[PDB]
């Protein structure tokens, strides 16, 4: 008996100076099979901050209702509701917790901060998180993260402007980032739920990929 | 006869009514709440000259913007502020943020009627803690003064005085609070309902004195700028 | 498990149990502390000399560690399970900080075991109140005084036990710079503080003394009538 | 990991690098493997991610808590052997852990190294991680107690510099802290990539 | 006598002195008072400061997105009682992913409230409460007792001088099922009024509002969010 | 070992080998696996010879109880439960393969099989063992609806002696019992009297 | 269950206009053997909800006793509040992730379908707490045999009324006799509908053709 | 003294702990059972003591099993906590052995839990008296009723309460061996009412409930119908 | 590995031990101290696992130290070795057994000098002189050649020097320094480290 299983999945975070994205493919899977083609991998927290957790689906069920609970908790003894730097440490807590039998997820805080502005934080299957500016995580990191870092870091370009992030720019980066991973990534390719964190509440579209 | 849980007639609850006519035997302690801050005042009232004064602590600090106020048994108001202590340091390393002092409040009136002798634990309390403690620090609502009871009722107070000449300095207390009043109108304020009760006369090693202000931190007023206030008193 | 309350609120919020210990505090015999510049020293009434006893094993001063140790009235039976305590809590201290624990952070240890016999099921207050008396790494001289209440305050001289008040009343009027300056004027101040309740005078005196850096010691019975006969 | 901690005359320097790696994937270059527990103690982590930081702020935790209790600071000493004995209960068990603990004290100046193996040596100079074997060379080939605050500033970052050369796992900026007698300041973070030109 | 001291021991008349004791606490409270329409369940709650430089208190509290409580009695035992409750309301939502029926939670609070009340060393809850919620049977009033003993109402006021609210509750309890919120809320603080001593009137501080609703979660209006409700009386 | 209980309209028959195995070594040659749970209620054990026992004496002592508790003779049914609650809870300390058959005045004659993972099945006919592999197509073609208890007494001495001479875990005697309202008559079949085939010669 | 026993293989579920159909073989195996040739691997949970399962048959029977007074218990309130198809989908999710964290699982994969307030329901739960909603489901060799047709379908024409899905449903039934060698060609359909749900005695795929 | 702990007999050999918990069952409104040949049926007098209590609070006829009922008087927070035992002892029951319980062994093992509160001091007697009536093809109708004490005996017609002789004295008068539970349910509300005492006692809602072929061996309550009807004959007996 | 030795004289007991810690290829340390002081007259010196050693060899001290508040005397170096050994036999069969070798040496006035060998496994010997790690296989014979009951402090000293300088000839890891240290009626004494 093995208690973990890969379910696929790709998630990708963006902050901006008034916004944070975060999106996720829609593809749930085991083996070579699909599951599901519409199992969106982003959870809304509070109305500033969404979660978006990939790996084993069981770990990410039950770490997203753990959350829910914990920070329902938080609001009943404090009178308040957490903000996103404060669910990103519990978070760190949560999943050491089981650092004897760690959750198989990889979660990506985005909402906007005490200030107004985007925060994204990453996080390790076992707790450690930082705050970055844009992270990708789940099954296709590696072929999105080193394009983010050229585009948005301006990393490894001269006599470039950095100009800052639009949504419009970040939104077109996110869809054009996954449509390139639905082509070389087998676990990612259903459908893209962008969730996107304003003062105005979140917005959230979905585009379509390649079912295969 | 009757075990630590019995109600009376009235339904009150004896050793919680015994234990704050413990607290009414303790030294009077003034808190007030200000926009500027706020600032906890309390009677050292030392017994002997050869006693050294700075070993009676009846303000102490919980956190950086936390201190409390104590009357009435002191030794049992050290596991209770214990618990604040830690309270405020789990927030921090579970959520990296500080405790409100709403919070810290709650969280310590909630270990008060926790007692009993019916096996309620291998390490269960006995009886109830005879002492009132008044709270005062500033969070993201400003500064805060919140009064807890040996009944395990904590409130937000703008002016409180606990203590042995409470019911007095709280009448002039009600006479002298304005919500504009500074600071330093305060801790004035404070020196002179105080130096009014207190038997012996009011001076820079008979008193204690601390403010949390919205920048700085708890800060214990020390002889000199002690003795810069008493002499305007 | 026992599981009653012993020491309960009274109408009137007294927890007699704790008074009743305090009662049998002042049937203990007299024990005075004076903090000086460069010594510290503890003097204890030896009641009775009972001449057909070891004296090695009535001892009532003892030493919790290299740089504390205590004297207590009241109860011996409950002083032995609190200095047993307090002697293993010191060389915790030492195992889990590497440092000799200061005064006040032993007084503090026995302060609250005290105190939670006094809110804690099934179990009776301590009749013992004792003179933590040390010197701090920096070098200060220490003296604490804890009650079977919990409570412990630091003082410049105390008296516990029979005949504090009078003791105590003595050493406020007869406490100064002056009967400090000298080790032996030091150790004087303590002897004669006791001879005011001490009948008997040398005979009935233990008296020990921890200088700076050096461990407790106990002064001899010739060494002890030497001074008597000079405050003579 | 490279991270190098050396104590001079002027106080202790302890310099870091940025790198997180998952496989031989550059999870993260802008990591803080230097931890304050006080504004007088700094903590620098290396090994496990989670199990360092984690293991690094309970000990923050416990270090206020004293504050409060004690009514003073804790020491260097006091704090390594909280974390020590915090660590050892859980000894083969997988946490790896390899730190610094540096401040300033009333006993001076005070560097000690702490291993989730159970090592606990205090010492002048250390330096833990993948790259400690090429931060040693040039950190004991230019060493000195008497070494000018700017010229100990210069040993370290060339030191963790040279360590992020020649090791796979070591990279990003290096980020150094100065303790002194009133606590500690943190001098820069310079990446590798500007370091490179300047030293070459 | 001897029949009054324990809440083991039956009166020879067959009666618990210690629970007729224990309900004597909330009688000893500021009154709360509680209605429902056909969509809407109201909590009114008469909150009381301890002085003029004190916060009342804090009389309604939240335990799920569909259930919220006023007290009377001891605060610390309905602390104690609202934790139970919020926790067995996060376990229905992390098992079933469904609000927990409002109707079950009373029947586990009046389980837990009676446990106390049949074992030696232990004292009934002294803590009256009423319950409001929303669920797929719509809007819910419940009044729990520290017998242990719970009722549905349509209306009810618990604490002090709360049969003069009752009685109004029963004169115009007809008219409250269908009735608008502001109408359903007006007619709550009417009730809440006739429980104020002569010569006193329902100021902004002086009072609190819960509502739950089909499409309104458990909201307390306090301070001057119950401004619109108290204009217009 | 061979384990097998047929349902008649009136009661029960069940059979089995009499052979008990350490390797290849038969420890007991003349083994009674149909143990008696109750008055009309008979178990038959397949598996480990420890297990089988411990769990047959645990049911009896339970079954006893509750029979003398609720004034009535117990249902075959329960008896089957109280095996599948213990197989089930101990299913990876217990290697236990069991039929219990009985009868009972409210629902007749009832077999159940509780095979090895603590399951339960209400069956027409039970078999079970390591010999209950070679007949299993036998059963399948010789059983029919409608036969009697000397019919049915007859299948399970055709069906065990030819798993006996196919499976070398399994041999001996067969023992047989009849259960009915009337009451458990009991019957072993030895040398000649086990029923033979014909082997062929080429 | 670290071994499983006596199995059971595929169960099939299609939402249709109306409520969903479940479809599974009467056996139970006992690893190639088809010892128990008349077992029901569906449930009746309540009025609105079935439940059919594969793997372990005794994990199964024991998952059945404990529904199954969850259910008498609820109904013995008279509360007027029952569960839903979606609570009993969330509690059997949480029932197999407590007991695979635990380390000792219970060794089998469930469809529940339901009908309530016009919706109809059909979730899928396996051994370590993966669970999904989903317009088809096809547990075992099922999902690779059955899944795709009834996928294919249902991508055309999205939604089915009775009669097409009880059509499809025998269509794959007859595949997975076909080619899964842990079949058999007798089996169940329960149907959860406005009415209730009832199960299909002993239906055959007899319709098989044999043109070799 | 002899009479502050159920841990002590009298210089009588009398326990008055249990006996005053009994005089509590005697000071609530009365609770009658009727066992006919179809199966059993409940009847309860649930005084309404606030025109502010919805319809249903504070009911006093509960459902232990789906064959079982239980009628309940004294104090409810007690009888609740019965019904929990009740409802646990049934769940248990079905699961170690698995069928419906009994409603002789539910009597049995609930008495058995209620005899268990009236030995020691640690605990005090139960405050409440309750009829468990079930229907099963193979047993009928039973009807048993438990008290304070902890004896369970069974009945054709049992009445708890503080009218239980006036009551038993008019379900004395029937033939309930002979009628059915269509007949019964009238009855049952004729004694309910005829028992009541508007003059003391204010207002009541009467509640009842069957177990029968009827109900196909299910406790419910009776059809609204069925009751209105009931109580329309109930009243006009009065006259 | 590390290197402990131990010569047993008419009135003295003289210790070494090296003073370097090695993390795997590198020596984080040269200056670092083995012998820990559990009396006024006894040393304990330890060596083994990580973590292990200073927990058993604190552990023992302040247990030893604690003797002496509660009794007002100390434990011999005979009764010092048996509490030791008892501590490290009671966690051999228990889920957290210390891997450490120690060599216990005291000076009783009245058993006079003593030194004491015990092993992981908690075997307890009193030996003229012992050594632990893998330099105690090149210098054991040493000291079997050259050790004689009537021993002076000085050439003991010789023959210490004789062992370590076999360590620098013939072992395969860099030992450099070693702390010298001599126990005696007087109590123990720090010698000067002998360095190469
Ligand atoms: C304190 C560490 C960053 C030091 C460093 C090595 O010593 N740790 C690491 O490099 C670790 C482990 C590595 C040795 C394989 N690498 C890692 O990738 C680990 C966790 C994975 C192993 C799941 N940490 C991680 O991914 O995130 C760490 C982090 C922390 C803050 C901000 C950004 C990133
Ligand atoms: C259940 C009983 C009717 C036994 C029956 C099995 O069906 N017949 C059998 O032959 C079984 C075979 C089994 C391993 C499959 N025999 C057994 O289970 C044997 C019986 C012992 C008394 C020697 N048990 C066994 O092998 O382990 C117990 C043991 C212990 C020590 C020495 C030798 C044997």
């Amino acid at each position: 008996f093995s208690p973990y299983v890969f379910n696929g999945g790709t998630i990708l975070a963006i902050a901006g100076e008034d916004f944070a994205i975060v999106a996720s493919d829609t593809r749930l899977s085991e083996g070579f099979s699909i599951h599901t083609r519409d199992s969106p991998k982003c959870y809304k927290l509070t109305d500033k901050t969404v979660i978006g957790c990939s790996g084993f689906h069981g770990d990410c069920l039950t770490l997203t209702k753990i959350i829910e609970a914990r920070l329902k908790m938080y609001k009943h003894s404090n009178n308040k509701a957490m903000t996103t730097g404060a669910i990103a440490a519990m978070l760190s807590t949560i999943l050491y917790s089981r650092r004897f039998f760690p959750y198989y997820v990889y979660n990506i805080i985005g909402g906007l901060d005490e200030e107004g502005k985007g925060a994204v934080y990453s996080f390790d299957p076992v707790g450690s998180y930082q705050r970055d500016s844009f992270k990708a995580g789940g099954s296709a990191s590696a072929m999105l993260q080193p394009l983010l870092d050229n585009q948005v870091g301006f990393k490894n370009m001269q006599n470039v402007e950095h100009v800052p992030l639009s949504l419009d720019r970040a939104m077109r980066l996110v869809k054009d980032v996954f449509i390139s991973a639905a082509e070389r990534d087998v676990y990612t390719g259903d459908a893209l739920r962008i969730c996107i964190v304003t003062k105005e509440g979140i917005r959230e579209e979905t585009v379509s990929l390649r079912k295969d | 006869d009757r075990g630590v849980n019995t109600f009376s007639p009235e339904g009150r609850l004896f050793q919680v009514e015994y234990a704050i006519e413990a607290i009414k035997l303790g030294s009077t302690a003034i808190g007030i709440q200000t926009s500027e801050g706020v600032c906890l005042a309390v009677e050292k009232r030392i017994t002997s000259p050869l006693m050294e004064p700075s070993s009676i602590e009846k303000i102490v600090e919980i956190d950086a913007h936390i201190g409390c106020a104590m009357s009435g048994l002191i030794a049992d108001a050290k596991t209770l502020i214990d618990k604040a202590r830690v309270e405020t340091q789990n927030h921090w390393f579970t959520y990296n943020e500080t405790m409100t002092v709403e919070s810290v409040t709650q969280a310590v009136s909630n270990l008060a009627l926790q007692f009993g002798e019916e096996d309620a634990d291998p390490g269960a309390m006995s009886r109830p803690f005879g002492v009132a403690l008044l709270f005062g620090g500033v969070d993201e609502k400003g500064p805060q003064l919140f009064h807890m009871d040996p009944s395990g009722t904590f409130v937000q107070c703008d002016a409180r005085a606990i203590g042995s000449a409470s019911e007095g300095a709280q009448s002039s207390l009600q006479e002298v609070y304005h919500k504009s009043m500074t600071l330093k109108e305060a801790i004035k304020s404070s020196l002179i309902i105080l130096k009014q009760v207190m038997e012996e006369k009011l001076n820079a090693t008979n008193i204690e004195l601390a403010t949390v202000q919205p920048g700085q931190n708890f800060h214990m007023f020390t002889k000199e700028e002690l003795e810069e206030v008493i002499k305007d008193i | 498990s026992y599981d009653r309350a012993i020491t309960v609120f009274s109408p009137d919020g007294h927890l007699f149990q704790v008074e009743y210990a305090q009662e049998a505090v002042k049937k203990g015999s007299t024990a005075v502390g004076v903090r000086g510049r460069d010594i510290v020293v503890l003097g204890v009434e030896k009641k009775s000399v009972a001449k057909l006893q070891d004296e090695r094993t009535v001892r009532k001063i003892c030493a919790l560690d290299d740089n504390v140790c205590m004297a207590f009235a009241g109860l011996t039976a409950d002083a032995r399970i609190v200095i047993n305590r307090a002697r293993v809590e010191c060389q915790s201290h030492r195992l889990t900080v590497e440092d000799p624990v200061t005064v006040e952070y032993i007084t503090r240890y026995i302060a609250s075991l005290k105190q939670r016999y006094t809110q804690s099921n099934g179990r009776r207050p301590f009749g013992i109140s004792a003179l933590i008396v040390g010197f701090d790494f920096d070098g200060t001289p220490r003296l604490y005084q804890t009650d079977p209440s919990g409570t412990y305050h630091a003082w410049k001289a105390n008296a516990i036990g029979r005949g504090a008040k009078s003791v105590r009343e003595f050493l406020e009027k007869n406490y100064t710079d002056e009967a400090i300056e000298t080790d032996d004027l030091t150790i004087k101040l303590v002897i004669k503080a006791l001879l005011e309740v001490v009948q008997s005078g040398g005979k009935n005196i233990e008296l020990a003394v921890m200088r700076r850096d050096q461990s407790l010691k106990i002064l001899n019975p010739e060494e002890i009538e030497k001074y008597v006969a000079e405050i003579e | 990991t490279t991270t190098l901690a050396f104590k001079f005359r002027h106080g202790v320097i302890v310099a870091a690098d940025s790198r997180a790696t998952a496989g031989a994937y550059i999870a993260s270059q802008t990591v803080k493997k230097v931890i304050e527990i006080n504004p007088y103690l700094l903590g620098t982590m290396a090994g496990g991610a989670a199990d360092c930081s984690f293991w690094e702020r309970l000990l923050a935790r416990q270090c206020r808590i004293y504050e409060l209790r004690n009514k003073e600071r804790i020491s260097v000493a006091a704090a390594s052997k909280l974390l020590a004995n915090m660590v050892y209960q859980y000894k083969g068990m997988g946490l790896s852990m390899g730190t610094m603990i540096c401040g300033w004290d009333k006993r001076g100046p005070g560097l000690y190294y702490v291993d989730s193996e159970g090592n606990r040596i205090s010492g002048a100079t250390f330096s833990v991680g993948s790259g400690s074997v090429y931060a040693y060379g040039v950190m004991d080939r230019g060493y000195s107690y008497d070494l000018e605050v700017e010229q100990a500033y210069d040993l370290a970052r060339r030191a963790i510099y040279q360590a992020t050369y020649r090791d796979a796992y070591s990279g990003g900026a290096v980020n150094l802290y100065h303790v002194r007698e009133d606590g500690w300041i943190r001098v820069s973070s310079d990446n590798v990539a500007d370091l490179h030109e300047k030293y070459s | 006598n001897q029949y009054d001291n324990d809440v083991t021991v039956w009166s020879p008349q067959g009666r618990i002195h210690q629970i007729e004791y224990a309900m004597e606490a909330v009688k000893q409270g500021s009154a709360t008072v509680g209605l429902k329409s056909k969509t809407h369940a109201v909590l009114v709650a008469l909150k009381r400061a301890q002085s003029e430089l004190a916060a009342h208190q804090k009389k309604i509290l939240h335990v799920d997105n569909h259930i919220g409580i006023s007290i009377a009695g001891l605060t610390a035992d309905a602390r104690l009682l609202c934790n139970f409750m919020r926790q067995e309301c996060l376990d229905s939502r992390f098992v079933f992913d469904r609000p927990l029926p409002v109707s079950r939670l009373v029947s586990l609070i009046g389980s837990k409230t009676q446990i106390p009340t049949q074992r030696y060393g232990r004292r009934p809850y002294g803590v009256g409460l009423l319950i409001a919620g929303y669920d797929d049977m719509g809007p819910h009033i419940f009044q729990t007792c520290p017998s242990a003993n719970y009722f549905d109402c349509r209306a009810m006021s618990i604490g002090a001088r709360s049969q003069s609210a009752r009685t109004y509750l029963e004169r115009h309890m007809s008219e409250f099922m269908e009735c608008n919120l502001n109408e359903l809320v007006k007619h709550g603080l009417r009730a809440l009024r006739e429980t104020l001593p002569a010569e006193q009137d329902l100021t902004t501080k002086n009072v609190s509002i819960g509502i739950v609703g089909k499409d309104l979660e458990f909201t307390i209006y306090d301070d001057d969010d119950v401004s619109p409700f108290l204009e217009g009386l | 070992t061979t384990i097998m209980a047929v349902q008649f309209d009136g009661g029960v028959v069940l059979g089995a080998d009499s052979r008990t195995t350490t390797g290849s070594y038969i420890a007991n040659r003349v083994t009674d696996k149909l143990t008696p749970i109750h008055d009309r209620i008979f178990c038959c054990r397949s598996g480990s010879a420890a297990d089988t026992q411990a769990v047959a004496d645990a049911v009896t002592y339970q079954l006893g109880f509750h029979s003398i508790e609720l004034n009535e003779p117990p249902l075959v049914h329960t008896a089957a439960s109280l095996f599948k609650e213990m197989c089930y809870r101990y299913r990876e300390d217990l290697m236990a393969g069991i039929i219990i058959a009985g009868w009972d005045p409210q629902e007749g004659g009832q077999v159940y099989s509780v095979p090895m993972g603590g399951m339960m099945v209400r069956q027409s006919f039970a078999i079970g063992g390591s010999g209950s592999s070679y007949i299993y197509g036998y059963v399948d073609a010789t059983y029919r609806e409608g036969m009697t208890k000397e019919e049915c007494l007859q299948f399970t001495a055709n069906a065990l002696a030819l798993a006996m001479e196919r499976d070398g875990s399994s041999g001996g005697v067969i023992r047989l019992a009849a259960i009915a309202e009337s009451g458990v008559e009991r019957q072993v079949l030895l040398g000649d009297q086990i029923p033979k085939f014909a082997v062929a010669t080429l | 269950t670290q071994n499983p026993m006596v199995t059971g293989t595929s169960v099939l579920g299609v939402k249709f206009e109306g409520g969903v159909v479940i479809a599974a073989d009467m056996l139970g195996s006992y690893g190639s053997l088809a010892r128990f040739r008349n077992i029901s691997r569906i449930m009746r949970v309540n009025n609105s909800t079935m439940l059919g399962a594969s793997g372990d048959y005794a994990d199964f029977q024991y998952l059945k006793q404990v529904l199954g007074q969850m259910v008498i218990d609820e109904e013995l309130l008279g509360d007027g509040h029952s569960y839903s198809p979606r609570a009993i989908h969330s509690w059997l999710t949480r029932a197999m992730y407590s007991r695979r964290s635990k380390m000792n699982p219970l060794w089998n994969t469930m469809v529940i379908g339901g009908y309530a307030d016009g919706e109809s329901f059909l979730g899928y739960v396996d051994m370590l707490g993966v669970a999904y909603e989903a317009p088809s489901l096809a547990t075992g060799y099922g999902a690779y045999l059955a899944q795709p047709l009834l996928r294919e379908v249902l991508e055309k024409q999205p939604v089915l009324s009775q009669t097409e899905a009880r059509d499809l449903v025998e269509r794959c039934m007859r595949v997975l006799y076909y080619r899964d060698a842990r079949s058999y060609n007798r089996f169940q359909i329960a149907t959860v509908t406005e009415k209730g749900v009832e199960i299909e005695g002993p239906l055959s795929t007899e319709t098989n053709w044999d043109i070799a | 003294g002899y009479d502050l702990s159920a841990s002590t007999f009298s210089p009588d050999g009398r326990v008055f702990q249990v006996e005053y918990a009994m005089k509590a069952v005697e000071n609530s409104s009365t609770a009658i059972g009727i066992r006919c040949k179809d199966g059993v049926v409940f009847g309860v007098e649930k005084l309404v003591l606030s025109k502010l209590y919805e319809e249903g609070s504070n009911k006093r006829l509960f459902n232990v099993d789906r064959h079982v009922g239980m009628a309940v008087a004294g104090l409810l927070a007690d009888a609740r906590s019965l019904a929990d035992i009740a409802r646990e002892e049934a769940s248990n029951f079905r699961s170690n052995f698995g069928y419906n319980i009994p409603l002789k062994h539910l009597a049995d093992r609930v008495a058995m839990y209620v005899h268990a509160y009236t030995l020691y001091s640690a605990v005090r007697p139960f405050g409440c008296s309750f009829m468990l009536g079930s229907y099963s093809v193979n047993d009928g109708a039973q009807l048993y009723m438990i008290d304070p004490s902890g004896v369970s005996y069974g009945y054709w017609g049992c009445a708890i309460g503080k009218a239980r002789q006036a009551a038993k004295t008019e379900i004395e008068k029937l033939q309930m061996k002979e009628m059915t539970c269509r007949d019964i349910v009238k009855e049952v509300a004729k004694i309910i009412y005829i028992v009541h005492d508007e003059v003391k006692d204010k207002a009541f809602e009467l509640e009842l409930s069957w177990v029968g072929e009827l109900t196909n061996g299910r406790h419910e309550i009776v059809p609204k119908d069925i009751r209105e009807e009931a109580e329309k004959y109930a009243k006009e007996s009065l006259k | 590995m590390e290197y402990l030795i131990g010569i047993q004289g008419p009135d003295y007991v003289l210790v070494a031990s090296d003073r370097v810690a090695a993390s795997n290829i590198v020596q984080m340390k040269d200056d670092h101290d083995k012998m820990f002081k559990m009396s006024e007259k006894i040393l304990l010196l330890c060596v083994g696992e990580a973590g292990d050693t200073v927990q058993f060899a604190e552990y023992i001290q302040k247990n030893v130290q604690l003797y002496k508040m509660r009794n007002g005397y100390e434990l011999s170096p005979t009764a010092a070795a048996n509490f030791t050994r008892r501590n490290l036999a009671d966690c051999l069969r228990s889920r957290t057994p210390y891997h450490v070798n120690l060599l216990l040496a005291g000076y009783d006035e009245h058993e006079g000098p003593a030194l004491y060998y015990m092993d992981y496994l908690a075997a307890l010997a009193k030996a003229p002189f012992a050594a632990h790690g893998y330099g105690a296989f090149l210098t054991l014979s040493i000291l079997d050649r050259y050790y004689t009951p009537t021993i002076s402090r000085e050439r003991a000293v010789e023959l210490l020097r004789k062992c370590l300088e076999e360590l620098q000839k013939r072992f395969i890891l860099n030992l450099p320094t070693f702390s010298v240290r001599i126990i005696d009626k007087n109590g123990i004494h720090d010698l000067d480290n002998i360095s190469f």
